[PDB]
């Protein structure tokens, strides 16, 4: 069936939040090698 | 002309001959070859494709 | 051309008689185009009517085996003709011949309505309307 | 087709015409009977040319595939034969 | 009386005629040696042949195939001798085709064939054939599924006759008699054939009384190239097809190509990629539908090394 | 001219027979005339 | 439809007569080369 | 401020990382260089390629084909330069596929693709792609059929990121955003990928949040032989297939073979029968159905003689 | 199953039995319950063996086709490579 | 064995009690075989009856689009099951489910009678007889 | 948001752009090559497959 | 033994997953163990 407008607004917010969490992970990846460097220097 | 019982028996003969040829014709050819070939191949080699 | 077009446009805009002469010719042509369309439809309608009449003269099989074979042949013929846009009339006749032999034409019509193209259905629908004997 | 009916378009004006109307007036310049008959021939001419191009294209494909399908194996078979002739001649 | 028979035979011998061969071969030079019809196939094919002897001939063959109407597997074995030849081949489904030819006399041959189909019912057949090969003529009679069980003669019967008229011209006759069931009348058909044969070219024709006509012409184009053309007409509707083709004999490969009036093009390339291996590539292109069937195959013979000393027995009745 | 030939060559009940026969006529001439030996070999 | 017995007898006779005419032609063929020989000797 | 940016960049440079390449290539060594999936075909195929120059690259190509979902004819032409690359190919039916890549910067590339379908309606598409290639990472964004005509963003959008963690380990991310129609809610999917790369072997994986998993492993078996194995799992039902295959690099031919857990076997043989001609034979056997698809093809390049002096332009953005 | 019903077969004779009856009597020797249960196992055993032969046959075909389809192109490609190695080594 | 067989044959021929003992065992076995057959048919009849009952619990679609999709699916399922001799009961149920959804079951039965194998039709015929609600 | 007339005009622009790319894209590539190739091929050779 | 393995290997909802995973396990070992280099080259 066709969705209601508030359900659409709920989906639109959820989807945006998912991609925002993805870009947050991407930023971690861009910063990840320096973290891995520390591990070799921790021992 | 022909008796119905005779036709039944004759038809049975064809069915029997059919079964024998179906099962026995190929083994017969291999037997003729295996026993008459020059030289005689090994039983394993007799039906090996390329070994 | 532009000088003539400007004079033509000026005359058309300011001279009502110039428009009236042109409009009369335009109106006359509009009439001819409508008359031409009507003549073509009536002639096409006659071919559709003729096709049903032609099928009546050829007759239909009476035996169940011949009816089934004829039905399948007409369906096969209809499908084969349906691929040619020039045979829409011929395709509808084959569907009509089969439909007339099928025991439940109403059920077969629903199949044609879904499996046969509308241009053939349009001819076939008029064939059905012309053959008031179709059950 | 009555003079009184046509008389209804008694008045016209150059400024009243819309840009689309002035552009549409350009098509009105051509006689409708002639333009309709010319357009018909245009359709017939374009269809005939397209059929010709399809036939010419289909023909070129047929000859092209024929030369490849027959000439390719042949050129290799004939070519390979020539090598044996060359090697045999060196003896 | 022998007095006339001897004089008749002597008068016959002085004409210098020769045996024209089987009727089905009057077009062999075209229908099999030039046209691709008998070699065309699709999909993959592989023949593993083991030869155990050459006199007597004895070989075992495994055919693997995956294509249109090709059986996934076929086992075949054959035995041959100057006086006899027995062959059998069986499909994975048990369909067994057999052959048995025996020479009661160098001029007389009996040919027996069988085709057995198991639990699934495909009609099984029996074909008995008798051939005579005189000094200047050949006679043949066939009986397919001959039966008298119904109290009357039934089955299919064929009579064939071919006569050499001159050292180059051959004329023949064919007669058919059929009766699928005693409840229906027997059907008979006659066909006339003829051939004119010379060293460089051969022309043959086969005219059915029904109206069908098959004619072919073959000509040699040098030591390595030969070509032929075949025409077939049918009047069952009126239909006719004409096939033109050529064959090339290179040292290590044989190339065949043909085209016909129906727009079909086909070629077959057989290449000896190795001493025991022969490759086959076959392609058939239908220009009206732009569809092509590709066939790739291989044949392997591995028994030659021991077999080199021997020699094939002569005149095996293949 | 063409009308008397095209009809018997492309739009007749025997068009296939004539086309097959005509094709045969050329092929035989092409072989027998020696052109094929000069072309295919 | 199924044939009547007299029609079958008519067909059986016709078919036999056809093959008998064929064998008559075959005999001519067997005798044909001597006829052709005469033609070369007629001139 | 540049003070930190410079220090950050310097600290970044001292790690010795390198560009990991496009996300779609983390399995290239397996999915294209070893497995046959990208080379399999059926029927006949023939490519007639004419090369007119090497710098700038310019070549015209004619492909003839007759087989399953193969267009009878395809004309293709392409032009390339160190800064740009334009390609177009058109089917006999007018279906036109195009590509246009331009280097605005050596580290930035724009990729445009089109697919036009004439009177018959097959959806026509437009794909815009932007790629960035840093010293140690790659970023990518795609927009397929992007439209705002309905007053809201529509079409398909893809974001891709791949980061080199160590000189051998690469980790990445993938994000999808979709909205086929404004009347329905947008759908988004994320996929995680990663790769560990060494001189002798490379292992990669692609895990969808939906549950599907694609993993592959590649290893070199000497100078002329390499093989790899690919596993794919789906949980849409639970389904999985594992493919094992190897590739052989002879002097004049390259042979590929693979087998998978679904019983399929396929092989592809490419052989340089001549300097401009390359043959391809492809066969796929489905052991559960015993059916085989055969493909035979040829490629011809005839422009080299004049072209010998020149040299291909470097880093053409293919 | 009544003694009076079974008593109807009061009299029998060796000569009265037909050749077919005497031959049929041989089958009557085997107990019907056992022979019926043995025949059932015979059917199950014959079906299982036929399934095994079909599987073994289908397996041999699979391995045979695999070795040919992969080994044949490979043997030629590998073989052809060896010739170039031999010709190059003679330099 | 032959000596025992001759004694057995002699006893069977001349001793009525020997025949009676054997005949009683034979008669007893004949009864058991009939009783076994009857039990299998009734159990099979229950499965057929159960299959119609099971279809009633699952229900049938009411909308035309769902009915058409379900009909095609059941026909596709029936044909797919018809290839397996172990699914004759399942095939008949699919044909039954489709037949129950088809608007003119009588016409579809004539199609099944020609396209469906008799072993499935035999089960399907009993399914029809059990489902007295089938029109 | 967006005017319906604007959407009609914008949609028309896509249709026009679609037609131009369909007909003009391939001739454009040949023009770039033909005018920029080194050397410049003959007009007949420019699209010859192998001659 | 086999009953606890065959069920999870040939007659389960995930039989295809296990079969694909197991096949992968062998292939990787076959490559990494060096046997492939000793066999395929
Ligand atoms: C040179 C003669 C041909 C020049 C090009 C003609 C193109 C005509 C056409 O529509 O072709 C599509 C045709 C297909 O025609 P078709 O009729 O099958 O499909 C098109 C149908 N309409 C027109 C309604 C959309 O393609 C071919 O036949 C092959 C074209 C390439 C031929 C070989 C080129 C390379 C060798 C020289
Ligand atoms: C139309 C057919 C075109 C075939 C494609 C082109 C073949 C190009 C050959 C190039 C070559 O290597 O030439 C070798 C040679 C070239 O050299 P040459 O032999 O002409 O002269 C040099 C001779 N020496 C070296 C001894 C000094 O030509 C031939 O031998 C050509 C023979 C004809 C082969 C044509 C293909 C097969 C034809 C089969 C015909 C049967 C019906 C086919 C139906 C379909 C075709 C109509
Ligand atoms: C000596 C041993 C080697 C030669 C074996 C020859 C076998 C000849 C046929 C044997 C019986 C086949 C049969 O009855 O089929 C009927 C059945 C048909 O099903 P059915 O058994 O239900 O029907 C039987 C029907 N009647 C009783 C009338 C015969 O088919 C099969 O069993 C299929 C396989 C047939 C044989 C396949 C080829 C031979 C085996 C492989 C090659 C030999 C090994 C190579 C290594
Ligand atoms: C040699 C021995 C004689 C034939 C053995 C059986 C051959 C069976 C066969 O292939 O077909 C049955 C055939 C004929 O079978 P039929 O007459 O029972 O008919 C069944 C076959 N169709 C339906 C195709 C006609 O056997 C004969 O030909 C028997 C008569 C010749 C006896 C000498
Ligand atoms: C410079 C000349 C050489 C390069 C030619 C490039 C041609 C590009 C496409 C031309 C237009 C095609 C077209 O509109 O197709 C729509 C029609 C579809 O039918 P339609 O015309 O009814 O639909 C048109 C739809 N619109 C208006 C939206 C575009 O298709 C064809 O006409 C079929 C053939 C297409 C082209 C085939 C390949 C090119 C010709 C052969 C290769 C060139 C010669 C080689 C020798
Ligand atoms: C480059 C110029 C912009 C695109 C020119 C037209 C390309 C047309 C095409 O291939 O698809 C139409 C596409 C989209 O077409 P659309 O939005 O009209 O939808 C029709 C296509 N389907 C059904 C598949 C969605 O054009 C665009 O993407 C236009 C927006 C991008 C403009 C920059
Ligand atoms: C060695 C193992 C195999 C020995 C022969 C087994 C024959 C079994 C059988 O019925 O085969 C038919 C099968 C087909 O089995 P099928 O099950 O597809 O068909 C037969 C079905 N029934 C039994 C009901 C009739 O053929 C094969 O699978 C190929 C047989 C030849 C295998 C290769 C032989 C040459 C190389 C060694
Ligand atoms: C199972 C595969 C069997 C392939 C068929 C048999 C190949 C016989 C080769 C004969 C030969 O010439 O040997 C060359 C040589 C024989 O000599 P050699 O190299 O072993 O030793 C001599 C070396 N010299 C000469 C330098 C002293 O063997 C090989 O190199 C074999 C390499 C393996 C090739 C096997 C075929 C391709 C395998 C692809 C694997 C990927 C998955 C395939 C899936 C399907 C198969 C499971
Ligand atoms: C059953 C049907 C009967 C017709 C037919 O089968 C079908 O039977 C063949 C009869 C043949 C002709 C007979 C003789 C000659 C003389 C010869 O002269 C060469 C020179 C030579 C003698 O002078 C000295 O070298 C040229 C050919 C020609 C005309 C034949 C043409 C083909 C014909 C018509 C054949 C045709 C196919
Ligand atoms: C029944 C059908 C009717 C049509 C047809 O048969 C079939 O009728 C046949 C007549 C044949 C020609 C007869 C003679 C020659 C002369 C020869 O040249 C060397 C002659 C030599 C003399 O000294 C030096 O000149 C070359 C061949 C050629 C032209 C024949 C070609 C094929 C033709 C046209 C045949 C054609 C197909
Ligand atoms: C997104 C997902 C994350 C996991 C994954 O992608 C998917 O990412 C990779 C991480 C890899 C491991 C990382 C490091 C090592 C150490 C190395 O040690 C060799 C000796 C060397 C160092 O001591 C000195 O020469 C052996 C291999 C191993 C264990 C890898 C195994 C494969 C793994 C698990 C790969 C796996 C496919
Ligand atoms: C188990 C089943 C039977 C066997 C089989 O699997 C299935 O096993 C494979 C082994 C293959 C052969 C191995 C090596 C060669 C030598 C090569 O090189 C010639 C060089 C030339 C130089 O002058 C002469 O020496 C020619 C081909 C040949 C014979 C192969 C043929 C195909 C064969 C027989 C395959 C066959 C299908
Ligand atoms: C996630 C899935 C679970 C199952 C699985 O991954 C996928 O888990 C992995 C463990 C791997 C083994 C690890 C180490 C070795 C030792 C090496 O020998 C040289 C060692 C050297 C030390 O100095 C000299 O001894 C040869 C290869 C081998 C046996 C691997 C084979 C593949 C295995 C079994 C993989 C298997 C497929």
């Amino acid at each position: 069936p066709q969705p209601s407008p508030e359900e659409l607004r709920a989906a639109e917010a959820e989807a945006a939040s998912t991609i925002q969490r993805a870009i947050a992970t991407a930023a971690v990846l861009y910063l990840a090698p320096f973290i891995v460097d520390a591990v070799y220097k921790m021992f | 002309l022909g008796a119905d019982s005779k036709q039944e028996r004759i038809s049975k003969l064809i069915e029997i001959s059919r079964v024998v040829i179906h099962y026995g014709y190929l083994p017969m050819i291999l037997y003729l070859g295996y026993t008459r070939s020059e030289p005689k191949p090994s039983i394993i080699r007799l039906l090996s494709p390329l070994s | 051309v532009l000088a003539y077009a400007a004079y033509f446009d000026y005359q058309r805009r300011h001279n009502a008689e110039f428009r009236r002469q042109l409009r009369r010719n335009e109106r006359r042509q509009a009439r001819a185009e409508k008359d031409l369309a009507e003549a073509s439809a009536k002639a096409q309608r006659q071919r559709i009517k003729q096709a049903v009449d032609e099928a009546k003269e050829e007759g239909f099989p009476t035996s169940a085996e011949d009816k089934e074979a004829f039905f399948l042949e007409q369906v096969q013929a209809g499908e084969m003709m349906s691929a040619d846009p020039s045979k829409h009339l011929e395709a509808a006749l084959c569907f009509y011949k089969a439909l007339k032999v099928y025991p439940t034409p109403g059920d077969l019509i629903n199949i044609y309505d879904k499996t046969v193209s509308k241009p053939i259905l349009d001819i076939l629908a008029e064939m059905i309307a012309y053959d008031s004997s179709l059950r | 087709d009555t003079d009184s009916e046509i008389s209804t378009e008694s008045n016209f004006d150059p400024s009243e015409e819309t840009l689309a109307d002035r552009l549409h007036a350009l098509r009105d310049m051509v006689p409708p009977a002639y333009r309709g008959w010319i357009y018909h021939k245009y359709e017939q001419t374009t269809s005939a040319v397209r059929k010709a191009l399809s036939f010419a294209g289909r023909a070129a494909w047929t000859v092209s595939v024929t030369a490849l399908l027959v000439g390719v194996p042949f050129s290799l078979a004939y070519g390979e034969d020539q090598q044996y002739a060359a090697m045999e001649q060196e003896q | 009386l022998s007095d006339l028979y001897d004089a008749f035979q002597e008068r016959r011998q002085k004409l210098g005629l020769s045996n024209p061969g089987l009727v089905e071969n009057i077009a062999k030079e075209v229908q099999r040696d030039v046209l691709t019809t008998n070699l065309m196939f699709s999909g993959l094919r592989a023949d593993l042949t083991k030869a155990f002897s050459l006199n007597p001939l004895f070989q075992v063959s495994h055919q693997f195939a995956m294509g249109e109407r090709l059986s996934p597997y076929t086992f075949a074995a054959l035995y041959g001798t100057s006086k006899m030849f027995a062959q059998g081949n069986i499909d994975d489904q048990g369909n067994l085709s057999t052959t048995f030819n025996y020479r009661w006399t160098p001029s007389f041959t009996t040919k027996t064939r069988f085709q057995i189909t198991p639990g699934a019912t495909g009609q099984d057949m029996a074909q008995f054939e008798h051939e005579y090969s005189g000094a200047d003529f050949t006679a043949t009679i066939k009986a397919l599924n001959p039966s008298f069980l119904e109290g009357g003669l039934t089955g299919i019967f064929v009579g064939q006759y071919l006569q050499s008229i001159t050292p180059k011209l051959s004329l023949g006759l064919e007669a058919v008699w059929q009766r699928a069931g005693l409840t229906q009348g027997p059907d008979t058909a006659i066909s006339y054939v003829g051939r004119y044969k010379t060293e460089n070219w051969i022309a043959s024709a086969q005219l059915q009384a029904q109206g069908a006509l098959n004619a072919s012409y073959w000509q040699r184009l040098g030591e390595k190239v030969q070509a032929g053309v075949d025409m077939t007409l049918s009047v069952n509707t009126k239909e006719g097809i004409t096939t033109f083709g050529a064959k090339y004999d290179f040292r290590m490969s044989t190339f065949r190509a043909q085209i016909d009036t129906k727009g079909k093009l086909s070629c077959v390339l057989e290449k000896r990629v190795a001493a025991p291996v022969m490759m086959t590539f076959a392609a058939d292109v239908d220009h009206f539908t732009q569809q092509a069937k590709v066939g790739v195959g291989i044949s392997i013979e591995a028994g030659g090394e021991e077999l080199q000393d021997q020699q094939p027995a002569p005149n095996i009745p293949f | 001219p063409i009308t008397g030939a095209y009809n018997a060559l492309f739009v007749s009940e025997n068009a296939s027979i004539v086309r097959s026969v005509v094709a045969f006529g050329l092929a035989v001439t092409f072989l027998a005339s020696g052109w094929a030996e000069a072309i295919l070999s």
